């Protein structure tokens, strides 16, 4: 928090918390099913899938892996987007909208394309 | 002789008799366990040599339980002999409470269906877990630790929301230090939490509760 | 007619009173909560100013 | 040590040998640096017994 | 190609004991 | 290989914890459901008593007491759970339902489904069997309103609209804690059970007619409560 | 004294003794005091029940399509759903009384009648 | 009704008094925290020097 | 049964059975409460509590702390005492009576002292 | 420069020739494809990897969203499309038309 700031640190630690809880739940989900999770844990799982897919990015050097051009996301926009995710502002969007987009504008465009 | 290499070392760390001046050397060896495999050779050797183990786990670190000591698996064979009387009495029930919380964690989603005592134990345990969290490079004096653990074990956090416990403690001590240092001075100078000091501490906790704003906007009293 | 008036108004006055005890309780609690919230905000602003001054110094 | 978890659950008494054991980037050096930092109050007393 | 696909899909042939009772309380009907 | 085994040993431990929690919650909900089943016993007993009295005073020509001349269709209310992890509960219920359907065909009756609980809907949709009406979302905590609606639909179908000439209910009777058995009861037409041996307002014919649908409703409610207890 | 018990389908609702019970059956209004001859009747869809409890004040109950039974031992009111006068939401009952649905309108009107209109 | 009106007025006055005391104590605590943090800042600056 | 007497083995196995059943019921007691057990379960829980507390003893090593001489319970006395316990002959004494006492004489004396 | 990780489990499931889409990869990628094939199948491998992940996730879900169900359907049809019997080569033009 003393170097990246309290906002960046909080968002990063919340993302890591959600992802760790999702990793712990993946064992349960594969056998007992998502329907048997707690409502809070179910919401967290939906959050975590989108967060994992949003951490994906279309990098410039990977144009020949995906066809689409690369993207650059400012640090402020990354912090804002992940704060919104971890807080819920995007739970209504489909998870595939978060895959290989790189930014909030790209998120909106891909969600509209879906 | 690799075991010997470590043993020959760690056994210098001793408390000398009064005939030798009574000096002591405390060892805090640090061991990196690969993939949390405490059964590896060097970890096994040094777990055998040492008097106790703080097991730090990356899963607990990511859950936000940092400083991340896996209580329960973690042990200290010296035990209460290494604690001041205040911490010994205050933190006596802490271990059992945390163990019960870890047993009950699977029931977090069905708190309506649990017994009153079980639900109370779950709520107490969540707040104790939040209480043991601590920011880096910010150690707490023993008196502040005594007051903080007193908040949780005696049930004064049972009204604070979980997500606010870390703040409620941090402010309360910041209040006590600044305004009711007599409690800290008593704990430090006498090493025990006297009954009059305990009553004063409870009164100040209750007074602070009224002026505390929970992050969710609710009131804590 | 006035018999009726009195019965009904007495009804509403016991109503007013039963609602007014609750209203006084709730208003005192709201004023106290607002005062405590402002006190907490003032303390938080003091802490923020302390952080700012320590950082700048 | 200044760490509520250690001082409450697994207390370290001077003369003891406590092992901070765990995988990488789990908080070990942090625990030990915190323990070292916590001794400043004792140092400023000037009493060798403390 | 899209027109060809659509006109082909036009013609493509897809392969697709207890018994509840009322007790009358009298011996005979 | 060792990493895979330790990951599996982690998953299995988490699953053990979750299943133990579910077992204890089920132990609690069994007590709750059994308490509800007992709580509805007074009304069932008293309505049955007054129904026997009215039947003694009635003509016994109500449609729910007389077999249709030629039974074509026979409705079947299959009561199944709405959430899994209930063992062979749904399997037993649906096996008994299929046995009942085979018996009905052997008698020439064409079964028509009314289904309670999501799982039975999946079972029957996979087998391309149409459910005329289905109710879901209360098998764990049935109210009397759900039973009223189910009984109303069943009785309306029986009176009628293509309609049905008979109606059965398949559900898991809660014989005892250890044992729960899938049973089929014909809920209409009701047999008149004469046995060895009051005033009525209005006359006992109208009162009996207005009471019998209530009897079917309370029996469906008891069936739902007992199915919930058996599910737990 | 009457042994008056009101039994809802879900649960037994009330069991206190009483000196007089009162309700509108489908074939007219009726009152029952101890040693009344055995009887069976259907309360009107919008019926209400007054139980003249011996000790405290009378109990006014909104009843939903219940049945009334009088027996040498007790007076039973079988109920699909009922509410004591203290539990009735006056505004909700007023709103329901204008409802188009026959069942909802009857239940709301019963609640109003039990409350005291 | 008269008692309830008087008690409501008294409760509002008591709320005003409690708010005055609370804000006075809040100003006192703000001064205390500011003094403590300024002393900490001065100590840290002296340590850096 | 061969090295020890058949009575010894029977009593030990009965005690083990009771303690195992109690250990199984511990989860229900902790989560659902004691009142959610059956009457037979509650009887067994009381008997198991008393048995497991009677397995305690005033050790000689504790004489230095309390002063009470340590007890050397003869094997026959232990066998018959636990036969009585498992058959419910002492289920009406308070649980505190069974703490730290060697034999039936000490049990009776402590019961009379409570 | 890449893997074609053939899996026995996939082979038995009837996914022949058994390419585990997730593990398999070609780091030359689109540079080793004709522009038609590159445009038609630009994200095909990642789409199939996501389909496999979702199929593992949605194994027992009974409330799948519309988008999720559409993704499963598209992935299953793509998997059927990529099945191919032995000794039955397809010209690149036929491959692009198929993946189209
Ligand atoms: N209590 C804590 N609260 C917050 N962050 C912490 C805490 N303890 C440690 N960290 C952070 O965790 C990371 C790891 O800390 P540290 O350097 O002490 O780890 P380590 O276990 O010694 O590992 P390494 O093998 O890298 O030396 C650092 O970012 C440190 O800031
Ligand atoms: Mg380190």
């Amino acid at each position: 928090p003393a170097i990246v700031g309290d906002e960046h640190y909080r968002v990063a630690q919340e993302v890591i918390r959600i992802l760790q809880r999702y990793k712990d739940l993946q064992d349960i989900i594969a056998i007992l099913g998502i329907d048997e999770l707690s409502e809070e844990d179910k919401q967290l799982v939906n959050r975590a899938r989108r967060i994992e897919r949003f951490l994906s990015q279309n990098m410039m050097a990977a144009e020949q892996f995906t066809g689409q051009p690369g993207s650059t996301v400012p640090l402020k926009e990354t912090i804002e987007a992940f704060d919104k995710l971890t807080k819920g502002e995007f739970d209504h969007l489909p998870e595939q909208a978060f895959f290989l987009i790189g930014g909030l504008d790209d998120l909106a465009k891909k969600a509209e394309s879906l | 002789d690799v075991f010997y290499l470590h043993s020959r070392l760690l056994e210098r760390c001793a408390k000398l008799s009064d005939e030798l001046g009574g000096g002591s050397m405390t060892g805090l060896p640090i061991i990196e366990t690969k993939a949390n495999d405490i059964s590896a050779f060097i970890p096994t050797n040094v777990i055998s040599i040492t008097d106790g183990q703080c097991f730090l786990e990356s899963d607990l670190f990511n859950q936000g339980v940092r400083p991340a000591i896996n209580v329960g698996v973690s042990v200290s064979r010296v035990g209460g002999a290494a604690q001041i009387k205040a911490m010994k009495e205050v933190a006596g029930s802490l271990r059992l409470d945390l163990s019960q919380y870890r047993e009950l964690e699977a029931f977090a989603a069905f708190a309506s269906d649990l017994d009153a005592a079980s639900k109370a134990q779950l709520d107490r345990g969540a707040r104790l877990v939040e209480l043991l969290k601590q920011p880096q490079y910010s150690p707490l004096a023993v008196e502040e630790q005594v007051v903080a653990i007193f908040l949780g074990t005696q049930g004064h956090l049972d009204s604070v929301p979980v997500e606010d416990v870390q703040r409620f403690e941090s402010e309360l001590l910041e209040h006590v230090k600044a305004s009711h240092s007599d409690i800290f001075d008593g704990i430090r100078e006498t090493k025990k939490l006297s009954e009059e000091a305990e009553e004063k501490l409870v009164s100040v906790i209750n007074e602070f509760k009224k002026g505390f704003q929970a992050s969710d906007g609710s009131s804590v009293v | 007619a006035e018999r009726e008036a009195m019965l009904a108004k007495t009804a509403a006055d016991n109503r007013k009173s039963a609602e007014q005890v609750a209203a006084a309780q709730a208003d005192y609690e709201k004023e106290m909560a607002e005062a405590r919230a402002q006190a907490s905000a003032l303390r938080d602003e003091a802490r923020a100013a302390g952080r700012s001054v320590v950082d700048e110094k | 040590t200044g760490i509520k978890a250690i001082d409450a659950m697994t207390p370290i008494g001077r003369g003891q040998r406590q092992l901070i054991i765990g995988d990488r980037k789990t908080g070990k050096t942090a625990v030990c640096v915190d323990t070292i930092l916590n001794q400043r109050e004792a140092w400023l007393t000037g009493d060798p017994k403390q | 190609l899209v027109s060809v696909i659509n006109e082909f899909k036009k013609g493509f042939q897809a392969s697709d004991l207890e018994k509840e009772s009322v007790k009358v309380r009298k011996p005979a009907p | 290989t060792l990493r895979e085994l330790r990951g599996r040993i982690r998953s299995a431990g988490s699953i053990k914890k979750i299943t133990k929690a579910q077992e204890l919650i089920a132990t609690s909900r069994i007590a709750k459901a059994q308490a509800r089943v007992e709580a509805a016993r007074p009304y069932a007993a008293e309505i049955t008593n007054m129904l026997t009295e009215l039947a003694g005073a009635s003509a016994l020509d109500h449609p729910l007491l007389v077999e249709r001349k030629q039974p074509k269709r026979a409705g079947v209310l299959v009561v199944s759970s709405d959430r899994g992890l209930c063992g062979a509960y749904n399997a037993n219920v649906l096996r008994r339902a299929e046995e009942l359907f085979s018996l009905l065909r052997d008698e020439g009756k064409d079964p028509v489904l009314y289904v309670v609980g999501r799982k039975a809907l999946g079972y029957f949709s996979f087998r391309q069997r149409t459910v005329v009406e289905s109710w879901t979302g209360f098998s764990e905590r049935p109210t009397y309103e759900n039973a009223r609606e189910i009984a109303d639909t069943l009785v309306n179908a029986f009176m009628a609209i293509l309609g049905v000439d008979e109606l059965h209910i398949v559900f898991t009777e809660f014989r005892s804690m250890l044992s729960q058995t899938a049973v089929a009861r014909r809920a209409a037409p009701m047999e008149v059970e004469y046995v060895g041996e009051y005033s009525f307002e209005p006359d006992p014919e109208t009162l009996f007619d207005a009471l019998l649908p209530r009897y079917i409703a309370t029996r469906v409610y008891a069936a739902l409560l007992e199915a919930a207890a058996s599910e737990s | 004294d009457l042994n008056v018990e009101i039994v809802a389908v879900e649960r037994e609702l009330w069991s206190g003794p009483a000196t007089f019970v009162f309700t509108r059956t489908t074939a007219g209004e009726i009152g029952i005091l101890p040693r009344h001859i055995p009887l069976v009747a259907q309360l009107v869809d919008d019926a209400m029940v007054r139980v003249e409890r011996e000790g405290e004040d009378d109990l006014r109950i909104a009843v939903d399509g219940g049945f009334l039974s009088v027996t040498e031992e007790t007076v039973r009111i079988l109920v699909e759903n009922a509410q004591f006068e203290s539990e009735i939401d006056a505004d909700a009952a007023k709103e329901d009384a204008a409802s188009d649905d026959e069942r909802t309108a009857a239940w709301g009107r019963a609640r109003l009648r039990a409350l005291g209109q | 009704l008269a008692d309830a009106d008087a008690m409501h007025a008294k409760a509002l006055a008591d709320a005003k008094a409690e708010s005055e005391k609370v804000t006075e104590e809040a100003k006192q605590d703000s001064e205390r925290i500011a003094a403590q943090l300024s002393e900490q800042a001065g100590s840290e600056a002296e340590r850096i020097k």
